[PDB]
């Protein structure tokens, strides 16, 4: 979650992907009354996008996947 | 005037070389009655260095065709331009040479090598300030991989100050049969890599497995290939034909391009890749063009430059677009601030833009460059040179005729050598 | 073209050939000249060195050349200016001893191509004398069923109803006649 966020656009994008593949291969890690929800908002994401608008994206997430919100200054 | 002399060897090369100025004579404006109809003044300003100047305004091609077989002579003869050709430029013989390099360098071809050097003397005599010279082979054969490798050797010691250029065609079992073809491969390179200032290598495999896949074709025969050959030769000869920003010739491509007289060989590309019909989807753009020339999916080798480093790298763009968005382009690109940043495009990349675009599209990019992938289709030719030498099958061949063991033995070193120094030179930073 | 294209155009014009005949029997060889020339002792009987000699039979211009050693014969089996059309090897029916030799000799000349090659034509000299093999046991013995890409043909003869030895003869010329050359 630190990285889908990150300076470079390409990363947050290979890391977005990377985590939608571990998602569809591993199936129990997530529930499946949860994993739904995380696929339909992984996949309806620009990730190459403005941050501001992306962040409130990736916070979404975290409190979908149980994951305390990262902050900074 | 830097004049060159292009040469054509074997069947395939007398194809390749006649497509390919089947191809330049439509974009320069020439009829095949021999004058010029061409409405722009760009097409006849460097004229004089792939033709020459005659009575009544004729410009004769620059060519020589030989063959140990009359048969390709005759369809060039017959074709479409052969008419303009000069009929004196036809050297050809009858028996041929049968998939075998000695018969081509030893036995038949050293009865020919000198009536062709009478052709080539004679016209070079004719040229004010020569440059270099160029031939288009092929390396599965026996004609066009000893005889071409004679002539080329010929040329080195009667003119050893010129520049010389080849552009060989690697062969796959997926297309020919042949079973030696290996072996006169590889005592073709033995020769190429001391020989030669600049390689083209095309792989044929590489050539299949994209007409097979992208284009999408159930029998992709010869003509399928040599479309694409000759628009990819027609897209690195842009800087040699028409003027631009990027004033350069053959010595100095030679002498940027290739900085270590071992390590020469490139991997040409071209994008759009479309096949021989006359259709066309939609106009791309720049950036679209750009990522399609720079893909490893449009490389016309069989090799992956990502698993390599790039050592130089040089675009020419042809169509109507502006060096400005080309320059736009290039430096957005290059940063990872952005959201289009790519890994896979490297960043010393020589641009240049042309005004003419190709016959039938009207936006396209040509990729050069000199990435130490070709160390796979060595390996690729290694592996088949071995599988075959420890069972000594098929040697007799060649010792029946007058050549010698120990030749295979110091080309396979010479050629794990040249691997050997590609894997080193392939780690190489700058900090 | 060129000097190979021209020597071919000879070569076809005059029928000229090549005819490489080894052997050591010394004895054998004076019949095979016979039946080349009406002479009898002149340019008929073998030399221990290396003559080279011209003579006409059915319009044919045979260059024999006779080669008294059974060594090293390479040299003589091929040449920068004329090939080696055919092979005429005389062996002794009774003798089993240096019979392995001149197998190696023939192994090692004769190697396989991609088209056809020379033509091979085995002696048998003196076949009534006692301890004579038959042409079943010299097939056997060279080995001649794994000689491919050249025709090869046993031909006997002997002091004493020997059967003669005209098919033998004209098989060689007829195969050679009809490889290089045209019918009509
Ligand atoms: N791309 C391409 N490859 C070709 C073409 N024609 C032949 N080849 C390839 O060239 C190799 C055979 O070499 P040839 O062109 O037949 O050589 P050659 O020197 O004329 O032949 P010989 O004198 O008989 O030895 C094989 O790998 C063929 O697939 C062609 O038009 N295009
Ligand atoms: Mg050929």
């Amino acid at each position: 979650c630190l990285l889908l966020c990150h300076r470079f656009p390409l990363i947050r994008k290979t890391t977005a992907s990377q985590v939608y593949e571990t998602l569809l291969t591993y199936s129990d890690v997530v529930g499946a009354d949860v994993l739904d929800e995380v696929v339909t908002v992984l996949s309806d994401t620009a990730w190459d996008a403005e941050l501001a608008v992306v962040r409130e994206q990736r916070n979404r997430l975290c409190d979908l996947l149980g994951v305390p919100r990262p902050q900074l200054v | 005037m830097r004049e060159i002399v292009h040469i054509q060897a074997g069947q395939c090369g007398n194809q390749i070389g006649a497509k390919f100025w089947e191809v330049i004579s439509d974009e320069h404006g020439i009829d095949p009655t021999g004058t010029y109809h061409g409405d722009s003044d760009l097409q006849l300003d460097r004229i004089s260095v792939y033709y020459n100047e005659a009575t009544g305004g004729k410009y004769v091609p620059r060519a020589i065709l030989v063959d140990l077989e009359p048969g390709t002579m005759d369809s060039v003869r017959s074709g479409p331009f052969g008419q303009i050709f000069r009929p004196d430029n036809f050297v050809f013989g009858q028996s041929g040479a049968g998939n075998n390099w000695a018969k081509g360098h030893y036995t038949e071809g050293a009865e020919l090598v000198d009536s062709v050097l009478d052709v080539v003397r004679k016209e070079a005599e004719s040229c004010d300030c020569l440059q270099g010279f160029q031939l288009t082979h092929s390396l599965g054969g026996g004609t066009g991989s000893g005889m071409g490798t004679l002539l080329i050797s010929k040329i080195r010691e009667e003119y050893p100050d010129r520049i010389m250029n080849t552009f060989s065609v690697v062969p796959s079992p997926k297309v020919s049969d042949t079973v030696v073809e290996p072996y006169n491969a590889t005592l073709s390179v033995h020769q190429l890599v001391e020989n030669t200032d600049e390689t083209y290598c095309i792989d044929n495999e590489a050539l299949y497995d994209i007409c097979f896949r992208t284009l999408k074709l159930t029998t992709p025969t010869y003509g399928d290939l040599n479309h694409l050959v000759s628009a990819t030769m027609s897209g690195v000869t842009t800087c040699l034909r028409f003027p631009g920003q990027l004033n350069a010739d053959l010595r100095k491509l030679a002498v940027n391009m290739v900085p270590f007289p071992r390590l020469h060989f490139f991997m040409p590309g071209f994008a759009p890749l479309t096949s021989r019909g006359s259709q066309q989807y939609r106009a791309l753009t720049v950036p679209e063009l750009t990522q399609q020339v720079f893909d490893a999916k449009n490389m016309m080798a069989a090799c992956d430059p990502r698993h390599g480093r790039y050592l130089t790298v040089a675009a020419v763009f042809r169509g109507r677009m502006s060096m400005k968005e080309v320059d736009e382009q290039m430096l957005n690109v290059q940063n990872k601030n952005s959201s289009y940043f790519v890994e896979w495009i490297p960043n010393n990349v020589k641009t240049a833009v042309c005004d003419i675009p190709p016959r039938g599209l009207k936006m396209a990019v040509t990729f050069i460059g000199n990435s130490t992938a070709i160390q796979e289709l060595f390996k690729r030719i290694s592996e088949q040179f071995t599988a075959m030498f420890r069972r000594k099958a098929f040697l007799h061949w060649y010792t029946g005729e007058g050549m010698d063991e120990m030749e295979f033995t110091e080309a396979e070193s010479n050629m794990n050598d040249l691997v050997s120094e590609y894997q080193q030179y392939q780690d190489a930073t700058a900090e | 073209m060129g000097l190979l294209t021209i020597l071919k155009k000879m070569k076809q014009k005059e029928r000229e050939l090549r005819l490489l005949m080894l052997g050591l029997d010394n004895a054998g060889k004076t019949t095979i000249l016979k039946k080349f020339n009406g002479e009898d002792i002149d340019t008929i009987s073998p030399t221990l060195g290396f003559n080279i000699k011209t003579l006409e039979h059915r319009g044919f211009k045979l260059n024999i050349w006779d080669v008294g050693g059974q060594k090293s014969l390479r040299s003589y089996w091929r040449n920068y200016f004329e090939s080696t059309d055919g092979l005429i090897w005389v062996v002794d029916s009774a003798d089993r001893q240096r019979m392995q030799d001149c197998q190696r000799e023939l192994q090692s000349l004769l190697v396989e191509e991609r088209l056809a090659g020379a033509t091979l034509l085995i002696f048998a000299n003196k076949q009534d004398l006692p301890g004579a093999l038959s042409s079943n046991a010299i097939r056997e013995v060279l080995e001649l069923d794994s000689i491919r890409s050249h025709h090869w043909c046993i031909q006997g003869c002997s002091a004493v109803t020997g059967e003669n030895l005209l098919p033998g003869i004209d098989w060689l010329l007829d195969d050679i006649s009809s490889r290089i050359f045209t019918a009509d």
